[PDB]
């Protein structure tokens, strides 16, 4: 349902991201353990304090898929297919927890491109990451 | 939670025919089919492949009756759920590490394996009462995470 | 998504209903008002006691609507496209409470199918039920 | 709600520097584009087809304030928040007939809103100081649904 003005207020968007898709990653997982704690039950082997080398590893895990996922926006499915086997039939991450996760990134994004979330693109970032959401939950069941 | 008093004589009244072991290990076993990634806390049970293995696991038999019993038990103490429920959700929340998004579908599936035993008889305004049990269990429950 | 033996069990659960699928769906939105109370938010301009003609009038509607997807299990979105264009430009219902109405549908099937309503038969018919919503809601936005 | 003495702290500082009359207007004009099934609620409001148009709005602008203006009242009543929005909740209940997670999805943009604002003032402690008390706003406005 992402029309042609989504795609491109996303690679709009997440292309004056660029270099920085690290930092912002680690910076959403932290302000979710924080503001949801129910997250932290999937994450027991991690040392959640704040500035964790862990959190930050996985933080630019997750911004590296996404970077994926925008340069292929005509055909996710396919190129985030190795994820959703992931985090369908070894992960088990309860869907309600994706939403709390992509809430977390707007908030990123909001507080360090000030003048890029209009509250167009704000509304294009928000189907995205629905989109990925949808993807990666897709093979559950 | 605030149920009226017929609203507590409907819960009370149905749940005397429960066979609490065989209903237990049906809501749980139920879960498991209907919502795999519950799966996720059970890998140390044995064979969760189909369907009919789940159902027929002793393992998953096992522990719906230690979690059908827990919630039997916290019947006789509506008017303090959150006071009865106090350590479990401690355990489930620092040693067990579950999500208690988990407690709301289950309840949902103890619901619906209510219908299917009582029919005709687990009526509307029944339900009514029985979901502000399994919500307010759940609420409970995941009082205590942090 | 949909499996073919998914498909199998979803018309043959619905094969057994028939006749009476007009009255489970009033059943199913009496269970619903009384549960959720939220829902009523979306039925100021109706009669909700019970046994009213408009319940019954619209449970009858909402079960057809559910037959015809079931018959077009293949191609749903065809088959329920003006109904999505309803809830979406007109009704414009949160989906929050799609939810809410098939679980509701789930405890009758239950309450009315002793025989049907297998393990096997209750994952198809809340994957079917997931389905219908999804496509109900995918023109919101 | 229950905030820990820096949470309360945090809170109040930052409300100390919104123009509740900008802030309110820029919160409802986002909700209305980034959720347009919300716009329900408004079709006596004029134009809001665009989002220039919605953003442009006077009536959307001058309703922001008023909500916002009532969500700055019970601030300096986080102690019971259920007493005092009270008579609010029974009227977006009776006379509105506004579905409640509304409130919920207004809460979540008005956080997108501050951190718009704020930039780096805008921490991960303090946002989470923050999703309680739109969490506990939210429930109090749905708490005389019946
Ligand atoms: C925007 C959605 C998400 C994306 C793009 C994403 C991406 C990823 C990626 C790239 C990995 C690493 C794969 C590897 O090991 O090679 C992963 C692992 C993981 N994800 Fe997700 N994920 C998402 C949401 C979630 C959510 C919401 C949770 C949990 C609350 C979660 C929990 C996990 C866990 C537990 C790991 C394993 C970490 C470890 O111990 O190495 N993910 N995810
Ligand atoms: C209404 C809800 C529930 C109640 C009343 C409840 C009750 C209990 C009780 C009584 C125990 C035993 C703790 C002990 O011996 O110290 C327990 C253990 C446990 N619970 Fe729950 N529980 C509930 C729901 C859940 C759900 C939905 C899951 C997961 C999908 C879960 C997973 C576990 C696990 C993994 C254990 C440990 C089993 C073992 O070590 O034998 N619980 N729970
Ligand atoms: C299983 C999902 C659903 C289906 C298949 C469905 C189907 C329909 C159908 C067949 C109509 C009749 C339209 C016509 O006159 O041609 C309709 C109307 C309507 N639906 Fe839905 N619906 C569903 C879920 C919802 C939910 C969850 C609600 C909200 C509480 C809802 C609220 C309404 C309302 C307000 C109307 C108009 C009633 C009237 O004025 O007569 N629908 N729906
Ligand atoms: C934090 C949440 C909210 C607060 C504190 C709030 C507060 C208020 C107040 C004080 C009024 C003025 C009553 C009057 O003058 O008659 C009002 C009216 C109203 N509220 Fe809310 N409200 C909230 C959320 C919402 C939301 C999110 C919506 C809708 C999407 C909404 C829709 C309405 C409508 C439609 C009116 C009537 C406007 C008119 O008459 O043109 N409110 N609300």
């Amino acid at each position: 349902v992402l029309s042609p003005a989504d795609k491109t207020n996303v690679k709009a968007a997440w292309g004056k991201v660029g270099a920085h898709a690290g930092e912002y990653g680690a910076e959403a997982l932290e302000r979710m353990f924080l503001s949801f704690p129910t997250t932290k039950t999937y994450f027991p082997h991690f040392d959640l304090s704040h500035g964790s080398a862990q959190v930050k590893g996985h933080g630019k895990k997750v911004a590296d898929a996404l970077t994926n996922a925008v340069a292929h926006v005509d055909d996710m499915p396919n190129a985030l297919s190795a994820l959703s086997d992931l985090h369908a039939h070894k992960l088990r991450v309860d869907p309600v927890n994706f939403k709390l996760l992509s809430h977390c990134l707007l908030v990123t994004l909001a507080a360090h491109l000030p003048a890029e979330f209009t509250p167009a693109v704000h509304a294009s970032l928000d189907k995205f990451l629905a989109s990925v959401s949808t993807v990666l939950t897709s093979k559950y069941r | 939670v605030h149920l009226t008093p017929e609203e507590k004589s409907a819960v009370t009244a149905l749940w005397g025919k429960v066979n609490v072991d065989e209903v237990g290990g049906e809501a749980l076993g139920r879960l498991l089919v209907v919502y795999p990634w519950t799966q996720r806390f059970f890998e140390s049970f044995g064979d969760l492949s189909t369907p009919d293995a789940v159902m027929g696991n002793p393992k998953v038999k096992a522990h719906g009756k230690k979690v059908l019993g827990a919630f039997s038990d916290g019947l006789a103490h509506l008017d303090n759920l959150k006071g009865t429920f106090a350590t479990l959700s401690e355990l489930h929340c620092d040693k067990l590490h579950v999500d208690p998004e988990n407690f709301r579908l289950l309840g949902n599936v103890l619901v619906c394996v209510l219908a299917h035993h009582f029919g005709k008889e687990f009526t509307p305004p029944v339900q009514a009462a029985y979901q502000k049990v399994v919500a307010g269990v759940a609420n409970a429950l995941a009082h205590k995470y942090h």
